């Protein structure tokens, strides 16, 4: 999650 | 993006900075994109997987800013959320990590082009430029991996092209990075597109041309030692692209 990949993730 | 310069969207015209929309009201940004067409953003799957309610986003087109308007910007719900239905995401890599945002102004017009709103080309098929070779990124996200605030301001940077080679190796990314990626990054892995800018143009002159050669798509960490900035390797979606903005 603070990550690219995880952008507008629920999780995260 | 990760050190790299401030830029406004006139350097990026075609850069779309895409929010959600959450219940509440709340817009947070999620992604750039790329305008590839008046009507069509790209950007990454992996940006709206969670959220794949296109009524939840709103494109803006000509924005330099994250947070406020930008003069001449253009505000776009979201017709069609296109995701890469092969996307995959674990552990790392995102594959497929591709969308196509069919924006739409609330006067159900497409992307006026202007100043600070232009189309990007697409590369044509599997031409992407040779490793090594500079390609911009652009985005509004973390400029430190610390960070906890995207940039205002719009970013952009400029990462080296890394050969699938390399970038696969384990040290890098291993197999996580496929052909249909581009690792890029910075010699120094001092500039790096990053959390938020994902989705975002990684721009290459496809000698003459600015071509959207890859979208920001993932990478571990940001500007992190052997570990690229991870994109869409546009050049094989153009299918894909083809398929859905048709």
């Amino acid at each position: 999650c603070s990550w690219r990949g995880l952008e507008n993730h629920a999780a995260c | 993006i990760i050190g790299g310069e401030f830029t406004t969207i006139e350097n990026q015209p075609w850069f779309a900075a895409i929010y959600r929309r959450h219940r509440g009201g709340s817009v947070t940004y999620v992604c750039g994109g790329s305008l590839i067409s008046p009507c069509w953003v790209i950007s990454a799957t992996h940006c709206f997987i969670d959220y794949p309610k296109k009524e939840d986003y709103i494109v803006y087109l000509g924005r330099s800013r994250l947070n406020s308007n930008t003069q001449g910007e253009m505000k776009f719900e979201v017709e069609n959320l296109i995701l890469h239905k092969d996307y995959s995401a674990d552990t790392l890599a995102h594959h497929n990590d591709i969308a196509l945002l069919k924006i739409r102004s609330k006067e159900g017009r497409c992307a006026q082009p202007s100043r600070t709103i232009q189309t990007i080309a697409l590369p044509s098929m599997y031409n992407d430029p040779q490793f090594g070779t500079s390609c911009e990124i652009t985005g509004f996200g973390k400029e430190q991996s610390t960070d906890y605030l995207y940039p205002e301001q719009l970013k952009m940077t400029v990462v080296k092209l890394i050969s699938h080679r390399e970038c696969q190796q384990p040290h890098y990314y291993g197999s996580e990075v496929t052909t249909k990626m581009l690792c890029a990054a910075d010699p120094q892995w001092k500039t790096d597109s990053c959390q938020g800018d994902s989705g975002g143009p990684l721009v290459c002159s496809l000698q003459g041309r600015m071509t959207l050669t890859g979208i920001v798509s993932w990478g571990r960490g940001c500007a992190l030692k052997d570990k690229p900035g991870v994109y869409t390797r546009v050049s094989h979606f153009l299918p894909w692209i083809r398929s859905h903005t048709k």
